[PDB]
């Protein structure tokens, strides 16, 4: 109907995040709805959520579509009114939304303490977190070069390599084939994430794996950057098991906590192992 | 070997009987009647025990020409085992026992023996549903393998490639 | 001088290697010589080597000059004449042209017999010799399936692909960065060589460090077809330890012998450690 052109009117912004919009139409159509019982509010919500993943194929906005269903059900636990449970609903997401909207410089903050002087880092496609992690270090006058792949599906290595330039930051474009070339000649490895499975591991653009690999191999330290509203209840046992729905060549995939050092969310410095734990407590 | 090493030497032994064949507990009695403190065990228990092991002495029925091994079933867990505590696995193996074969003829490397060793005759209706396979020998990497003493003394696996080349010759390989 | 046009007008054989081609043109070069000294011929054919490899760049160009030149060597130790010398060295390169000429057949009907039977292999790039071997399985009443990379830096994937769709075989084109997707689909690794080490590893496209890589974490055998032409006496201690003049975004890396399982030379099958016992035996 009309949710899928707010929800794409919503992506003007471009260092908004597609779960953020999805979470922004989320909380306006649960404004503008004129329910009188909570169980309809709930399937209406989930049949949005069903319908904006339907447009979008990320795993973003899958994650932020259940911790919406699953803040409904923590507040609708509590007052079971339905009119003081909305309007505290309404509150709430007003006050998710402007603590959710700032957590990329958080992360900023608190990940680029570990960039050295004269190190180098190496990243796979572009992305608005690692983009601001190393704007907030190289405002620490810190020098460093930069590595990036092409990612040959859609070039997102070229743009990045054209942000950071712009920065005044050395950078290398490099291709996706000649990822274990240049990695003996790089201090740390950081990507972003589109999404956190259970364990801990991530789900990445398709030229993540293999270069989470490629630096076990050569025990190079491997971060990722990603926010808390990415944490999904997934747990794909290997390639095959991650769904249809966010691989469509494949577009995205997994890869295992093993090969992660460090988690950097707007909660902070976390292990893999943090993740999990984190999902528990909300019992998603 | 392990008779020879005991009379000047004392040390532990374990073995391990395989299960279709339980030929470990005869050699197990053999070694004990010489006096080596000789300890029994099944497969399961292999790698249990394997972090209380400095070193894994075995042989083999043939040797392949890349260095690979057609042991008795179970060794290729042995040598899993040794892999993952770094335990060095030596081989006990004369040079009649060199192949010039490699392993590409799968479907008939392994000996498939009558499932009366593993599941009895007696077990009933469920014999006509249930498929039993007894493979007797098992194949072992190269990878895995640290040492292989022969008549002609001790050498590495990467090696064994040449003894092959001393021994047969190119046009016999087929036969 | 105008000898590069004889070795790009021998290259008029799509089938031909770079590598035959540059000993042929050595050969004529040395029939159609005019000197009457030993030293005078090693001279002029040093020189023309290097005018070859100033040309092609490849690995199996300095290979198959180096192999001349050892050649030339050995067959100038017996006679000590020049004339009879010539004569020999003449005759013995004759044969050994045509004894080369029977090498792809030789690896492939040696090599064919380690795929099963509705098995899956992994290719990185065009080779004459992969598509040999692969074509003399089909030929033997063999059923597989073939994932081919892409190899972007420039596209030999695809000709490899239509090359198997013309051989009536299914084959999936994959991307560079997918490598790490499809490696637990895959039974076993076929890529050929453009140049072995002294160590036992090779020199191929850019992207088979990180498939080797890959391959040997998941513990997928690694199998490598080469003739014996192309053995050189190199010892890359790392990527950067590969030579600038054979790299040229880098064309060529090396791969280190502890992530090849097997050789499948016109020599036989052999082991990552009996290159080096060879080189050593003909003392290049």
């Amino acid at each position: 109907e009309l949710i899928e052109y707010f929800k794409s009117q919503m992506k003007e912004d471009p260092d908004m995040a597609s779960a953020v919009a999805a979470i922004r139409t989320l909380l306006e159509f649960l404004k503008r709805d004129k329910g009188e019982t909570i169980q309809g509010l709930r399937a209406n919500l989930t049949s949005a959520i069903e319908t904006l993943c339907g447009v979008d194929s990320s795993v973003a906005v899958s994650s932020g579509g259940e911790l919406f269903l699953r803040f409904i059900s923590l507040a609708s636990l509590e007052y079971s009114d339905y009119s003081k449970c909305k309007k505290i609903m309404i509150e709430r997401g007003e006050l998710f939304l402007r603590r959710i909207s700032l957590s990329r410089n958080k992360i900023a903050d608190l990940c680029h303490t570990f960039i050295k002087d004269g190190a180098t880092i190496l990243t796979h496609a572009y992305s608005r977190v690692v983009l601001r992690v190393l704007e907030a270090a190289v405002a620490a006058k810190k020098r460093f070069s930069v590595y990036v792949t092409e990612s040959q599906p859609d070039l997102s290595g070229k743009k990045m390599a054209k942000a950071l330039c712009h920065l005044n930051v050395p950078v290398t474009v490099v291709l996706d084939a000649a990822v274990g070339y240049i990695m003996e000649k790089a201090d740390l490895v950081i990507v972003g994430a589109e999404g956190v499975v259970e364990n801990g591991g991530i789900i990445n653009k398709i030229g993540t794996n293999q270069m989470a690999v490629c630096a076990k191999a050569q025990n190079k330290p491997f971060y990722v950057v990603a926010e808390s509203f990415k944490f999904v209840r997934l747990f794909p046992l290997n390639q095959q098991d991650v769904p249809d729905k966010f691989k469509y060549h494949p577009w995205v995939d997994y890869t295992a906590p093993s090969l992660i050092t460090l988690l950097f969310t707007d909660l902070g410095v976390l292990t893999p192992s943090a993740v999990s734990d984190e999902l528990i407590k909300l019992y998603l | 070997f392990l008779k020879e090493a005991a009379r000047k030497r004392k040390f532990h032994v374990i073995v391990a009987e395989c299960a279709p064949f339980c030929q470990g507990h005869e050699m197990a009695v053999n070694l004990s009647k010489a006096g080596i403190e000789t300890t029994v065990m099944t497969d399961a228990a292999i790698f249990a025990v394997m972090s209380r092991v400095n070193k894994v002495i075995i042989g083999t029925k043939t040797i392949l020409a890349n260095g690979a091994l057609r042991a008795v079933t179970g060794t290729h867990t042995l040598a899993l085992a040794a892999k993952h505590h770094s335990t060095p696995l030596i081989v006990c193996a004369p040079m009649f026992k060199l192949s010039p074969q490699f392993p590409n003829e799968e479907d008939s490397f392994h000996k498939f023996v009558a499932p009366e060793e593993v599941l009895p005759f007696t077990e009933g209706d469920i014999l006509e549903k249930v498929s039993v396979h007894c493979p007797v020998f098992d194949y072992v990497p190269p990878e895995l393998i640290t040492l292989f003493i022969s008549n002609i003394g001790g050498n590495a696996p990467s090696y064994i490639y040449r003894l092959m080349s001393e021994l047969y010759h190119p046009d016999d390989h087929v036969l």
